[PDB]
């Protein structure tokens, strides 16, 4: 698994791989590792697939009840803390979660919270989670700037997953891209790693080690 | 694995299934579990496949050298004593479970050998994951003074019980018939009741289907 | 959560807390603030098990903020430290104990004296001129025992803290990504912007 | 496994059940547990089948070599060889042996080499369940200088009771009678002994 | 527990225990709220039949719920303390979970909710 | 110590067409190396044009199917006999599975039917209720044998247009019900040959707008 | 800590009409981490081809060992070793290390230079021979290969057709295994010519 | 979470053209293969059902009582308790199947393997198995413990598939069951000679045979067997 | 012993090896050279179990120095790497295995080509354009896969190495106290004095 | 511990040894293992001394309360109460009980509740070693409608043999005779029973 999210001038870029593995066996290459909490909030799936899917779908329900009662979009801070307080209650029971809660509100601006199953809740500009996180962080750290365009930021997210997909055995299949704006998130398509690798190799001149 | 040995009027018959398994996966759908120790002394193996083949060939080799040295046809009791003393020395770490059957100047013999080096005598024996299925058929239909044709029928029926009812056993029935004053006859695939049905579709690919990066002629010559 | 230091000087308390948050083989963050303001003249730094640290810190913060509203009065550092110790002492015989170590640095406006309290996860409270939690004490106490003076100024205290941080950066195997330093005095709580 | 050896007027009788078990499965229901180590020295084996077969075969070799050089060995000598193998290799062996032999000088003799690797000479011995020897076992039931027919009936009854209460024991009752006359093999089928 | 329904409907459709609670309010010392352009002012009456009072320590009629919200009241003084405590706890609870202080409308809606619950709970007035 | 879980073997296969969907399963129920039944169905019509199978531990699978069938019944009572859409069923099963997150149903669940646009739908679940919609999913013992074959023959993975230098992929397209049943039958006969826990019989439930039809086919019994 | 699945990788061998094919992936990893995309698992001693999956240090060591033993065989016998004989040598050499085995799944492929008969064989890590008419599979995606082979394979395929079958068998198996892939090589072996093709596959 | 102390061994059963047969030996077995006797492990419920139980004897006696209770309960406010609203094999099985599964799910199982044999009101044969895990399955032949390993293969030669049930008569079926019980006496250390057999026939009702013995046993060949290899005397 | 990197460029091989030696909670040394010169044009970097690393390195050094004297000839990098692999492959089935991972960087004077070999403690040998041991590959391989070109100059290679070291210093929890960098080319072995 | 209960013509007799052991130390050599739960309903306890004493005391309470409301309880009713306690609390109990009772209708009756928590009605029962019941133990030795003197001698002999071979059993032999006449306590000292 490789999931990343980062803040920039244009909002938030969220990029995930799509591979699920049981041992060395590849169960699926079509897994959705971005959970569409609601039209303004995104969550990333790392650790337990069920744990993330279930509790981030539940979070969407809690967020809907908040805006029905308060007549105001829930803040990313409030949404993240509902989930972090819930997993903290279950601490020691064996929940497995490594997620980024991503939203863009007027008050906060673009905001990312890393939330995990041992109760950690961290605000940050860049987060990578999964078996392939170290590979993604490498491409991100060296190329990341705040003043990145939306086009280049989307590529950087896609390129960082491809880096992890290549090296990490437990990451690959396809890349799912999201751009989070104040008005909501926009899906930027499913990109097969098979076709993307050869396309990126040729155009970028990277991956010389690989014959193509 | 299902292996049986059946004593009859003028000799002994051993049979086995032809399925080889790596856990739940079938590696070989038609392997031979009937091993020659000597021309008229045959061995059926269960447990660790490498160990049954290795132990059968070592004793088979030492028996041939002993036969040459003594100018005498090898005895089943010799194969038995040599197998059990070898297996015992390794305290079960060689996972060979054998049914040893054969004819020699002394007559017809049928023995079982356990990986720890214990041996038993019997008129009918079974070993392997299908031994209980096989033994149910032997305890049902075995009698004193069987004919050659009755003993082959009983043996192959005992293996079939294993093939159908035991997941560890399957495919075909191998038989070897060791009669006195006769050459032993090895009946490879005596029964083939598990023939694969015609497939619904041919999966032969149009040529060029596979993407290729490089071709090169390999030099196997000097 | 690794390094939390505390020095009580003549007229203030200085808390230094490492900025690094490490999860597995990666450093997730290098700007983490391991401190909560309990009241305008009381600061608490914390280190220990992930999640428990912040959950415990925020729980204490809420309870002190509740007392402040109810009585329209700021609870003394001694009182806040006694409350915090009791909560940790409850925790140790709980079903699942809070594994959190805290330093409470406060200025008592009644006594006009700075006070530093060191409380471990068992609820072991001690009042100290200087304190630390975990391995941090092993590299700095020898240094503090030597140079510490009770009549030190804030500037003298900050220089003595720099010496401790330098010794840690040299002989400590992990990179704690430097420290955030906060001073607690009669005028309240302020952060040293550059260290 | 139920085995016993009883000394009577004319010699000694060796009796055993015919049942060998792997867990609850009866591997062999017609087991011959009466093993010849010399013409008139037999033994009953309990414990590991591999260990007792390995030991019995070595003792058989030693008594063959003894006979070649020094003539017919005493039952005491056979017991000694059994004990030596069992005692010296006690750490890697699970074997309990009852030795029954006939000499013309000493007449019938019974020796037990239990799991310890010790040697004991008794007028008779019973081993029931897991090589478990019973000291008493109806002391008043056994008399010295019993007849052959009394001794067969005494062993048949004792082994009948053991099979009834024990699932380890079962099948047929095998006996070997050791006398001056020679060696007699007796088999008693379930329908004879079950109605006792 | 004491389960009796004290707040119930009368034939004319009134809940007399709720209406008799309003009579307790009418007996209470006057409280006034006036909101300007960039401020709110809470005025409160104190009956002058009580001389030799210690105004230092005597419970003040206006209570801070949080640093930004205040609550005044007319009616039973003892009852007011229970609503003020619940409101103050909810203010700190909101900050802890939402990471933001309560809106004035939210704090009101909470207190009104507590008052409502006591009009159709068994064993309470 | 008492182990509350067991493996009853068996393998299941769900494929989604354009205007139809199939859910297939072998009819063999096993424990260790024994055959419990040669015909024990584990693919069930649940009503509202939903077919379901919970493969793995048969007791947990029977329990889950029973609870879901009951969920369908109470959905009709509570919501004026409204039809339970396949997507609504899938979300319900997630809650049933995640209900036992800390004592899971030891099963891989697959449901098939038509979506609200009348197009073939297959949903697959892990033991604790993570789910996804898929064109193609094999579950259970022989999943590893069947799944890479489906990738090649259904989704045409790794097949390139002959002559195009491996630049133009073979184009995706919907298969007929006839062509899908061929792949199912060949998938299971292949798995039967190489997996000891697979065989005896194959039961396919086909779901169209016209309802739920059954087809049965013999498999090798070894 | 399972030696057979640290480095990962797969070998498959198939028989055709007067030809054999043997193919392998090129991946060497250290568990999750991909290390090399050029780790060939197929070696040849004259006209006898050996594929080896499992622990990579043993793959390298056994190649160096069988080169040693076949070089000495040729010098003494004055002729190249045949597949049938080489199979027995692999079996002997593995069982010699019975209680300290090489963690490998070797596959033999080649044509007998005398009889012209296509030959393939597979072994477990202690040298039990699996002789098969149809196909042999080895490695971390052996289950996947068994499935592909048992459905795709038909007897007496021509070299050009057999190439497609074994290629599709390997590629689709490697794509359903995390520890296999990163490129593939197929050897098509006729009586007196051998073609070696590198396949284009996804690099994840 | 428990361990069985006293246990009963295999229960075997098969369907014939007009009914089902079920048998069980009358033995209780201790831990180290020590033997109790006189234990009945076939429970007739009404006139159309017989429940065969293997495993913990204490848990068997509990299930015996539940079935007895079930009959009493069904009779309550039921004028058709001996007719249309009498207990069916399918009802008795489902109850037991429900109990086994909810007991395993509490981690306090009934340490048993159960076969429910009977004929339904429409004459349909009923044969179904449930065990301590609540796992259930049906087949033309069913057996527990050693019976699954040795009896099933023998019974499956008579009824290999569903279509063989019409061709199988009660005389043939009873022979197969009696022969299979002899095989289990030969090879199962925990089995006994004494056994009970029950036939449930749609035409002839339920016939319950007690104090049956294994007969026509072969032991004669044992006389000619000497030693473990080389011994001739 | 943690970080050992290797990059093979057009005309040379660059080995970067961490300077830190950590024993328990203290950093004993910050100037450790985790490399031995095997021959004038062959360098070996090593990381693994304490004692074993140096003992193994010096043993290999002595055996290659012996061969050089005996034959008055410099063994090729391929030959040295094959010898080293065989020694490690012997070690893994020994009574007590050497837990040592090595990079062999050499310039082959016959081929006029730089060569980098990566051998793990099992004797798993691989020829690579760039290589690492342990966790070092997890933070730099993605970076190398991207920028590495095989026609790179020594200066381009050193800049690419700086990028890798910077990424390690940021995301790695332990402090490796920087790296010693050595270049192997046709003119022999030299150390980059400042990095 | 060797305990047995035998039904004869006039009722039932309860016999047991008098030895209680902690490891190899004899904690009590004059133990009374015959426990009254009603006037003519006694039991023999084997297993945990604490568990069987706790159970016996509860059963005694239940039969006292039963007698107050419904009159004299049957031996079957006493066996049921014992079984209920033993079966429901099997996970935390180590208790094997032999129940012997006399009714005027049913005469002498013997029930065994072994470690399982099952109930069995037998003409007689023997429990030896660690609560180990023997099915057969000399079936031909026991006849139905035996005399009191035969039954005392049968139990005395059986318990004599057990003490001889078993170190758990020992001391004196205690017996309780349950008849229409009443309750008779018998004690047999080692010097009487050892010479048998
Ligand atoms: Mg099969
Ligand atoms: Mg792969």
């Amino acid at each position: 698994t490789t999931t990343l999210a980062f803040r920039f001038q244009g909002g938030i870029i969220v990029a995930v791989d799509s591979r699920a593995t049981a041992g060395n066996w590849v169960a699926s290459q079509t897994v959705k590792k971005v959970i569409e909490i609601n039209p303004f909030l995104l969550g990333t799936m790392a650790g337990g697939a069920a744990d993330c899917q279930f509790w981030e779908t539940w979070l969407g329900s809690q967020c809907r009840l908040h805006e029905l009662r308060e007549k105001e979009r829930i803040s990313v801070a409030a949404a993240s803390k509902i989930l972090s307080n819930l997993v903290y209650q279950y601490k020691g029971a064996g929940l497995s979660m490594g997620t980024m809660i991503c939203g863009y509100t007027r008050k906060e601006g673009p905001t990312i919270y890393y939330v995990d199953s041992d109760g950690t809740r961290l605000k940050g500009d860049i987060f990578c989670v999964g078996s392939g996180q170290t590979f993604a962080y490498g491409v991100l750290d060296s190329n990341y700037k705040w003043d990145l365009s939306v086009e280049d930021a989307l590529y950087l997210g896609k390129r960082s997953i491809l880096a992890a997909a290549h090296r990490d055995a437990y990451s690959g299949g396809s890349v799912n891209l999201y751009h989070v704006t104040e008005d909501g998130w926009i899906y930027h398509g499913n990109h097969d790693v098979g076709e993307l690798f050869w396309k990126v190799k040729e155009e970028e001149g990277s991956f010389n080690n690989v014959i193509g | 694995t299902t292996i049986v040995g059946v004593k009859f009027n003028n000799g002994v018959v051993i049979a086995a299934d032809t399925r080889s398994t790596q856990g739940p996966i079938v590696a070989d759908k038609n392997c031979a579990k009937l091993h020659r120790i000597s021309p008229k002394i045959w061995c059926a193996g269960a447990g660790t496949a490498a160990d049954t083949e290795a132990v059968t060939q070592l004793i088979g080799s030492n028996i041939e050298l002993h036969s040459l040295y003594t100018s005498r046809e090898p005895r089943v009791v010799s194969a038995l004593q040599m197998l059990k003393q070898h297996l015992f020395k390794y305290q079960g770490h060689i996972g060979a479970y054998l049914i040893v059957a054969g004819v020699d100047p002394t007559g017809s013999h049928l023995f079982s050998i356990h990986a720890h080096g214990s041996t038993d005598v019997g008129y009918y024996l079974s070993l392997g994951s299908g031994s209980l299925a096989a033994m149910a058929v032997l305890e049902s239909h075995w009698k004193q003074d069987l004919t050659k044709e009755e003993a082959i029928k009983l043996a192959s029926d005992a293996i079939q019980a294993g093939i159908w009812n035991d997941l560890g056993s399957g495919s075909n029935v191998d038989v070897c018939v060791m009669e006195i004053g006769k050459d032993a006859e090895y009946l490879r695939n005596y029964l083939t009741p598990n023939v694969r049905e015609e497939k619904q579709k041919s999966y032969k690919f149009p040529r060029g289907t596979t993407a290729v990066l490089k071709e090169s002629i390999v030099n196997i010559c000097d | 959560m690794d390094i939390i230091l505390g020095i009580r000087v003549q007229d203030s308390v200085i808390l230094a807390s490492s900025k690094a948050v490490t999860r597995g083989i990666s450093v997730l963050k290098d700007s983490d603030d391991k401190t909560r303001q309990l009241s305008p003249h009381t600061l608490m730094s914390f280190a220990g098990e992930a999640g428990d640290t912040v959950q415990f810190a925020e729980y204490i913060q809420a309870n002190i903020q509740l007392y402040s509203i109810r009585e329209d009065y700021e609870l003394s550092p001694q009182a806040v430290s006694s409350f915090v110790r009791q909560e940790l002492a409850k925790s140790i015989r709980s079903r699942r104990p809070y594994q959190v170590n805290v330093l409470i640095g406060g200025y008592d406006k009644k006594k006009n004296k700075p006070e530093l309290y060191q409380i471990d996860y068992l609820g072991t409270k001690v009042e100290l001129p200087y304190g630390a939690h975990g391995y941090s004490g092993f590299y700095t106490f020898s240094l503090l025992d030597h140079h510490y003076r009770p009549d030190m100024t804030t500037e003298e205290g900050l220089d003595l803290l720099k010496l401790c941080v330098q010794e840690l950066e040299k002989r400590m195997p992990m990179d704690f990504k430097g420290v955030i330093v906060k001073i607690v005095d009669k005028d309240g709580i302020r952060q040293v912007d550059d260290f | 496994t139920s085995i016993m050896a009883v000394t009577f007027k004319d010699g000694v009788i060796l009796g055993a059940d015919s049942r060998t078990t792997t867990g609850a499965y009866i591997a062999n229901r017609v087991t011959d547990k009466l093993t010849r180590v010399h013409d008139k020295i037999w033994c009953c084996r309990s414990g590991s089948a591999a260990d007792t077969q390995a030991i019995a075969d070595i003792v058989q070799y030693h008594l063959e070599l003894y006979t070649s050089q020094y003539g017919t060995p005493s039952t005491e000598t056979a017991a000694s060889v059994f004990k030596e193998l069992c005692y010296e290799n006690k750490d890697n062996l699970t074997a309990g042996i009852i030795v029954a032999g006939y000499d013309d000088k000493n007449k019938g003799e019974v020796y037990t080499i239990p799991l310890g690797g010790s040697v004991h000479k008794l007028p008779y011995a019973i081993a029931v369940s897991g090589s478990t020897f019973i000291y008493g076992y109806c002391d008043k039931n056994f008399r010295e200088n019993m007849s052959k027919e009394e001794t067969v009936d005494f062993i048949k009854h004792s082994l009948s009771q053991a099979i009834k209460w024990d699932g380890s024991s079962g099948g047929v009752i095998r006996m070997v009678v050791l006398t001056a006359a020679g060696v007699e093999r007796l088999i008693f089928y379930p329908d004879e002994y079950e109605q006792l | 527990g004491y389960d009796r329904a004290l707040s119930i409907f009368s034939p004319d459709g009134h809940i007399f225990q709720v209406e008799y609670a309003l009579e307790a309010v009418k007996r209470g010392t006057c409280a006034v709220g006036v909101k300007g352009k960039n401020c709110v002012v809470l005025g409160c009456e104190r009956r002058s039949t009580l001389k030799l009072q210690d105004t230092r320590i005597t419970p003040s009629k206006v209570s801070k719920i949080d640093s930004h919200v205040v609550l005044s009241f007319s009616g039973l003084n003892a009852d007011s303390r229970i609503l003020i405590e619940k409101a103050r706890v909810e203010a700190q609870s909101h900050r802890l979970t939402l990471e933001d202080p309560v809106t004035v409308e939210y704090l009101t809606r909470y207190v009104a909710g507590v008052q409502q619950r006591y009009t159709q709970s068994g064993g309470v007035r | 110590q008492f182990n509350p879980y067991g493996d009853n073997g068996g393998t299941i296969l769900g494929i989604a067409g354009e205007d139809f969907a199939v859910l297939a399963g072998d009819t063999r129920n096993i424990t260790d190396y024994s055959i419990n039944s040669r015909y024990e169905p584990k693919v069930f019509d649940c009503g509202d044009n939903i077919v379901m199978s919970a493969n793995g531990f048969a007791a947990d699978g029977d329990a889950l199917v029973k609870r879901f069938k009951n969920s369908v019944k109470w959905y009709h009572f509570d919501h004026n006999d409204k039809k339970l859409s396949i997507n609504s069923a899938a979300r319900n099963i997630q809650h049933l599975l995640y209900g036992k997150r800390f004592f899971p149903y030891y099963v891989h669940t697959i449901i098939a039917g038509l979506d609200e646009d009348g197009k073939g739908a297959v949903y697959s679940f892990d033991p604790v209720g993570s789910y996804e919609r898929e064109q193609c999913r094999a579950g259970g013992a022989a999943a590893s044998l069947i799944m890479p074959f489906l990738d090649n023959q259904v989704n045409f993975k790794n097949q390139y247009e002959p002559g195009t230098n491996g630049k133009v992929k073979k184009p995706l397209k919907y298969l007929s019900v006839e062509e899908v049943i061929k792949l199912v039958r060949d998938s299971f006969t292949s798995a039967t040959e190489r997996h000891i826990q697979v065989g005896d019989g194959l039961e396919i439930l086909i779901v169209t707008k016209d309802g739920v039809r059954k087809e049965f086919y013999e498999l090798k019994r070894d | 800590s399972d030696p057979s699945s640290i480095n990962g990788g797969i070998v498959v061998a198939m028989t055709g009409k007067d030809c054999v094919a043997i193919a392998c992936d090129l991946r060497l990893g250290s568990q999750s981490l991909g290390v090399s995309n050029k780790f060939e698992k197929i070696f040849h001693y004259g006209h006898v081809f050996l594929g080896i999956t499992g622990l990579a240090t043993d793959v390298t060591t056994l190649n160096e060992m069988f080169r040693y033993k076949t070089n000495l065989y040729k010098l003494k016998e004055e002729r190249a070793i045949e597949p049938e004989t080489f199979t027995q040598l692999v079996s002997s050499s593995l069982y010699e290390r019975r209680f300290g085995p090489y963690f490998v799944g070797p596959v033999v492929a080649g044509i007998n230079s005398k009889s012209g008969k296509p030959f393939i064989a597979g072994f477990d890590l202690i040298g039990c021979i699996d002789e098969a008419k149809d196909f042999i599979v080895s490695g971390t995606a052996s289950d996947q290969l068994f499935g592909m082979c048992e459905s795709l394979y038909e007897p007496n395929l021509e070299p050009e057709d057999l190439f497609e079958t074994i290629s599709q068998a390997l590629l689709n198996a490697a794509d359903r295994d995390a520890l296999s892939g990163w490129g593939a090589v197929v050897y098509i072996i006729k009586k007196d010519e051998v073609v070696k093709r590198y396949l284009k596959m996804r690099q994840d | 979470t428990q361990q069985p102390i006293v246990t009963g061994t295999s229960v075997i059963s098969m369907k014939y053209d007009n009914g089902v047969i079920i048998a069980a030996d009358n033995l209780g077995s201790y831990g180290s293969l020590l033997r109790f006797n006189g234990v009945e492990r076939l429970i007739p419920v009404g006139d159309n059902t017989v429940v065969g139980i293997s495993g913990d004897i204490s848990d068997m006696q509990h299930i015996e009582r539940l079935l007895k209770d079930l009959v009493t309960e069904n009779a309550y406010d039921n004028p058709l308790a001996d007719a249309e609203e009498a207990l069916e094999p399918s009802y008795i099985f489902e109850y037991l199947a429900t109990v086994m599964y909810q007991r395993r799910s509490k981690m306090n199982p009934l340490w048993n393997a159960i076969i429910v044999a009977g004929v339904q009101s429409n004459g349909d044969q009923f044969l179904r198995y449930v065990n301590l895990l609540g796992v259930t399955y049906s087949s033309p032949t069913l057996a527990t413990g050693f019976g699954a390993h040795m009896a099933n293969p023998l019974l499956r030669k008579v009824v290999d598939r569903e279509s063989d049930i019409p061709k199988t008569t009660v005389q043939v079926a009873e022979e197969a069951i009696v022969n299979a019980m002899r095989v289990l006496y030969y090879r199962d250390a925990r089995s006994s000679r004494n056994f009970s057999l029950a036939i449930i026939d749609k035409n002839t009702g339920l016939t319950f045979k007690k104090n049956l013995q294994v007969e026509n046993m072969k032991w004669d060949f044992a006389k000619d067997i000497k030693g473990y290899g080389t011994q001739k005397i």
